[PDB]
């Protein structure tokens, strides 16, 4: 009993290109113009996140491949920094980032779904709130009852963001088929302009999560990861030099949801199709994130940091049922919040930091140890270029927004009393391990669910 | 802490066991078409946007 291998070349494309198109170029383009001044420095800043990603996804590459395990940045983190550096991080990824990440796109789900039926004022509050309810739980049962079913909803997903910069882009061409400007050079606007890019481009880290479930890995990781973040990189080019054919630099430094207007401005008839492939879009970037944090969780009990219960497989349907009802009931605790968005982007750098971390890590794997197989090796000058820049666009971006930190290091701090107490320790109160073992089977018996067998 | 395959099945087939999750497993799939009911009145009761 054990996670069966299900993920192809083709799904193994679609789960990144699924995580990473999302929510950020429809409503982020905005905001690399508020910070490079101009449409020429604005189609630079979005080049330069695309390279900058690929040379990141292929060191992941490595990481990738030389080390199976698919806790993805935790596992390598793991691997090489030991128990507690891991432990803080997948607190972190329990508490705040993957949770807040399911709900703010599950919410952004809603706002844009709804708006064809709201073309002009704020969609009802708690309606949205429903709706993205309605999301993170069907997107659970889904996940539940068949890989190969979540994996067809990745590929659909996948498939509707690809139609909507491509719907995108050829209205870009037809209008410059009817027939630069001055910039800044201040490095201090330049980190935050491209910083403000690689939201967007970011999540090809994802794919690292899940490769145990891969089923050819030393070929289908690195090819997917290639295939995909090129053309990633062209969509978006092509949809950021779209948008600058039809809106005024002026409109879109105001704009509150830039595809909006683009669509409102060609396609008046029927312009809520936008809306609507910006909601589908999200939809299928919260089954994403959904799907690749249960594999992390699962990982991280299994890696035997975590409690036990979330090692725990559904014998007859092969899902890992518990961190699936785990990370789903975690995302529905942050309906029940108003704005905590300013430690959102705090923990925005802690990612990247994880990033930094990692790649250090498989340098300093590299020395330690050149004795290992390699099924893929990479040249040292990328590693090398990418962690200082990694590094420089963490610190300076930091320097000029260090937004919430105070709230940030409260809650990062937070992990090591729960490492001392679930991970260091003897076990000496006997009265809690009896509640421990009796709410573990009780579990079991509910959930149906068995542990992993070596 | 695992706990043994063989040692669940012993219990995990009993008959109040396997009616408690039908059971369950309905009321959540009921609470959720309750969520797109409650969904679908607060969207049809909301007072539609001013015309531009
Ligand atoms: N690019 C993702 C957001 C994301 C950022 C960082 C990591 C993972 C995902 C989106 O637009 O939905």
């Amino acid at each position: 009993v054990t996670l069966q291998r299900n993920i192809t070349l083709l799904n193994g494309v679609a789960i990144i290109v699924g995580t990473i198109i999302g929510s950020g170029i429809f409503v982020t383009p905005t905001g690399v113009l508020k910070e490079a001044g101009s449409p020429g420095l604005a189609l630079v800043v979005w080049a330069a996140c695309g390279v900058f990603s690929i040379v990141g996804a292929l060191c992941y590459a490595e990481l990738g491949t030389t080390i199976s395990k698919s806790g993805g940045d935790y596992a390598y983190m793991l691997e090489v920094y030991g128990s507690l550096p891991a432990f803080l991080k997948l607190w972190i990824e329990l508490l705040i980032i993957r949770p807040s990440s399911q709900y703010i796109v599950a919410l952004v789900f809603a706002t844009y779904l709804l708006k064809p039926l709201f073309p002009t004022c704020p969609v009802p509050e708690e309606a949205a709130k429903l709706v993205a309810c309605l999301c993170v739980l069907l997107l659970t049962a889904v996940n539940c009852y068949s890989v190969k079913a979540a994996t067809r909803v990745q590929d659909a997903f996948a498939a509707a963001k690809l139609l909507a910069l491509a719907l995108i882009i050829l209205l870009g061409f037809v209008q410059i088929g009817k027939g630069f400007e001055g910039t800044k050079l201040d490095v201090g606007n330049i980190v935050l302009a491209l910083y403000s890019g690689l939201f967007a481009y970011g999540g090809w880290n994802y794919l690292n999560f899940v490769t145990e479930e891969m089923i050819n890995p030393y070929r289908n990781l690195p090819l997917a990861i290639i295939i995909s973040l090129p053309i990633v990189t062209l969509v978006y080019v092509l949809t950021n030099l779209a948008y600058f054919t039809t809106l005024s630099t002026e409109q879109m430094l105001s704009s509150e949801a830039v595809a909006v207007d683009f669509g409102n401005y060609h396609l008046g008839v029927m312009s809520w199709i936008i809306p609507v492939f910006v909601g589908l879009s999200c939809f299928g970037s919260v089954n994403g994130s959904l799907f690749t944090s249960s594999r992390l969780f699962f990982v991280g009990s299994r890696e035997g940091h975590l409690p036990s219960i979330l090692s725990m497989i559904h014998p007859q349907l092969l899902t890992p049922v518990p961190s699936l009802v785990f990370t789903c009931v975690m995302t529905l605790l942050y309906a029940f919040s108003k704005d905590i968005f300013s430690v959102i982007n705090f923990f925005s750098f802690f990612n990247w930091l994880c990033v930094a971390l990692a790649i250090i890590g498989m340098i300093w794997l590299r020395h330690r140890k050149p004795e290992l197989e390699r099924p893929i090796k990479v040249n040292l000058a990328l590693p090398v270029f990418f962690i200082l820049a990694c590094l420089f666009l963490i610190a300076v971006s930091f320097w000029k927004t260090p937004v919430e930190c105070g709230i940030g290091f409260t809650i990062i701090l937070s992990g090591l009393p729960v490492y001392f107490f679930g991970v260091w320790w003897k076990n000496k109160p006997k009265w809690l391990l009896q509640g421990i073992f009796s709410t573990t089977v009780l579990c079991q018996k509910l959930m149906q669910v068995v542990p992993q067998e070596t | 802490t695992g706990l043994s395959k063989e040692e669940l099945l012993k219990v995990a087939g009993s008959p109040g066991w396997v009616r408690t999750r039908w059971a369950l497993l309905l009321l959540f799939w009921l609470g959720w078409l309750g969520m797109l009911a409650g969904a679908v009145v607060i969207i049809v009761r909301a007072p539609r946007c001013r015309e531009l």
